[PDB]
């Protein structure tokens, strides 16, 4: 690395150099910079539909909402400060972006302070086992928000009831609003309740004066699937600028690569992201925004 | 829905010869200035396609296998065709996939449809002021589960009858790759008294539809008129072909554009 | 060694890392407490929101599966044939040639 003349000794492996002209190294530009120029990022799904509504549905008849074919910023749902706590599992409401996933469903809910634990993957209790299960391969989080002032009633706000007991288990996400008698002993129960016959729908007794752990939390969990379909629901990416004549980094769309890209006369057709020479190597590109 | 057609009646399949359609774009990269050889579901040139056609007494409808991916052309002045059916069965014991184009939307459902005796799209009061629009929905009876739909833009195709000679010329692709749908199709003016128009052309993508499912069998659905066992229908010609994993040398002019196709 | 280890409800003198930021290199050595940041927020060096508390400890019981018993392992690092010998085994010398 001192001088050309000792690299000249180094390719040789010779203590003297010869008369003449020989190759030594080989010259290459490094990339500089890194572009990004998707799709319009557009068209984002109203969450706050369901987590800010005025009024939610039962525990045991959660309502769902299906989010599919458009983007999802789960940014604004932590950045805006407009919620008491926050717990996720595996990945951050800022790092869920940037997965792709076929299917989103907000499950909305309402259940008491000391209930908020049970809301995880692989867990069991009293909301997890009978009212909402989550699945072992979940990656998402779970939101809630401390509503004692508009979800608590004095003497008790019945509005949301819920389910107690079952002769099951559930499965991750299962909805059922059946209202089978749970029976513990061996007599039939005959449409009622009594000595080992407990119906399982009851109700929720918020008041504004309960303790912490009895207070109503507004809770909705982020679940996600992964079916046979292709992923739908992406997060929002910031493009950047576009460089020409210069050896840096590109990534469009679909393609990605390092080059350098010059302007010319070929013409896509409307349907044409990017073209092959006659190797069947990629020489062409489209911007996705500009034509 | 389930009521049928006065007229219809299932003849043999006679069958006739297409020269030169059944060549599309393998895939969406640009390549022009060289002969591009591709291995992918094609026709074979001088192969034999189905002869059916739409009158007032035969109304070719029926059920026939898919197995492979099957090329579609059509020839018009009234504009029957609108849309296809695919399915296992073509009922609502799996998930069946719909393609309708009634003149003002191109509309595309996954949904376990309940299948129809004799499906059709009506076009009713022709005696004064016709308007040539669709005005009835005999497609399916009912849907379940419907996982996917997809809609293309507002627009008004041209309804309007003509007489002479055929003018009008829409050609389609459906395939089926492990599931995945590459619709492709064309649109072009032709003047064509039988048989088939004698050019050349080549089928652009008009939708991607990745559902997942297996076919065997498809379903024409045409369009009917009358001034559901009274209607009749217009002037108009289709063709069935079945494709294969043959090999063509495309060739690619400047523009990207197919200009002549060798079937090895 | 689940008859010399094992302890009523638990041991803390054997302990394990559970989160990490980075990847561990081969042969390191790292106690460090640090709280993990799983997330965007700061964590400022205590737990919270996306931060959780790397070390944790073994459970010891007498109910244990032979898949969480504690299993008492060495390992032994060796270069092959790259400098004199210092452990060798009972290969009595022969005489020279």
């Amino acid at each position: 690395a001192l001088d050309p003349l000792s690299e000249t000794k180094c390719t040789l492996k010779s203590f003297t150099v010869e008369k003449g002209i020989y190759q030594t190294s080989n010259f290459r530009v490094q990339p500089t910079e890194s572009i990004v120029r998707f799709p319009n990022i557009t068209n984002l799904c109203p969450f706050g539909e369901v987590f800010n509504a005025t009024r939610f549905a039962s525990v045991y008849a959660w309502n769902r909402k299906r989010i599919s074919n458009c983007v999802a910023d789960y940014s604004v749902l932590y950045n805006s400060a407009s919620f008491s706590t926050f717990k996720c599992y595996g990945v951050s409401p800022t790092k869920l972006n940037d997965l792709c996933f076929t299917n989103v469903y907000a499950d909305s809910f309402v259940i008491r302070g000391d209930e908020v634990r049970q809301i995880a993957p692989g867990q069991t209790g009293k909301i997890a086992d009978y009212n909402y299960k989550l699945p072992d391969d979940f990656t998402g989080c779970v939101i809630a928000w401390n509503s004692n002032n508009l979800d608590s009633k004095v003497g008790g706000n019945y509005n949301y009831l819920y389910r107690l007991f079952r002769k099951s288990n559930l499965k991750p996400f299962e909805r059922d609003i059946s209202t089978e008698i749970y029976q513990a002993g061996s007599t039939p129960c005959n449409g009622v309740e009594g000595f080992n016959c407990y119906f399982p729908l009851q109700s929720y007794g918020f008041q504004p004066t309960n303790g912490v752990g009895y207070q109503p939390y507004r809770v909705v969990v982020l679940s996600f699937e992964l079916l046979h379909a292709p992923a739908t629901v992406c997060g929002p990416k910031k493009s950047t600028n576009l460089v020409k004549n210069k050896c840096v980094n590109f990534n469009f769309n679909g393609l990605t690569g390092t080059g350098v890209l010059t302007e010319s006369n070929k013409k896509f057709l409307p349907f044409q992201q990017f073209g092959r020479d006659i190797a069947d190597t990629t020489d062409a590109v489209r911007d996705p925004q500009t034509l | 829905q389930c009521v049928n057609l006065t007229t219809r009646t299932q003849l043999p399949p006679a069958y006739t010869n297409s020269f030169t359609r059944g060549v599309y774009y393998p895939d969406k990269v640009f390549r022009s200035s060289v002969l591009h050889s591709t291995q992918d579901l094609f026709l074979p040139f001088f192969s034999n396609v189905t002869w059916f056609h739409a009158i007032h007494k035969r109304f070719d409808n029926p059920v026939l296998p898919f197995n492979d991916g099957v090329y579609f052309a059509s020839t018009e002045k009234s504009n029957i065709i609108r849309g296809w059916i695919f399915g296992t069965t073509l009922d609502s014991k799996t998930q069946s996939l719909l393609i309708v184009n009634n003149a003002t939307n191109v509309v595309i459902k996954v949904c376990e449809f309940q299948f129809c005796n004799d499906p059709f799209l009506g076009v009713y009061y022709h005696k004064n002021n016709k308007s040539w629009m669709e005005s009835e929905f005999r497609v399916y009876s009912s849907a379940n589960n419907c996982t996917f739909e997809y809609v293309s833009q507002p627009f008004l195709m041209d309804l309007e009858g003509k007489q002479g000679n055929f003018k009008n010329l829409r050609e389609f692709v459906f395939k089926n790759i492990d599931g995945y749908f590459k619709i492709y199709s064309k649109h072009t003016p032709i003047n064509l008294v039988r048989d088939l128009p004698q050019g050349f052309s080549a089928l652009e993508p008009l939708v991607d539809l990745p559902i997942g499912i297996n076919i065997t069998r498809f379903q024409t659905l045409l369009a009917l008129h009358r001034s559901s066992s009274g209607w009749t229908a217009g002037a108009a010609a289709y063709y069935v072909g079945y494709l294969q994993p043959r090999t063509f040398l495309l060739k690619y002019n400047e523009n990207g554009t197919i200009t002549d196709a060798v079937d090895c």
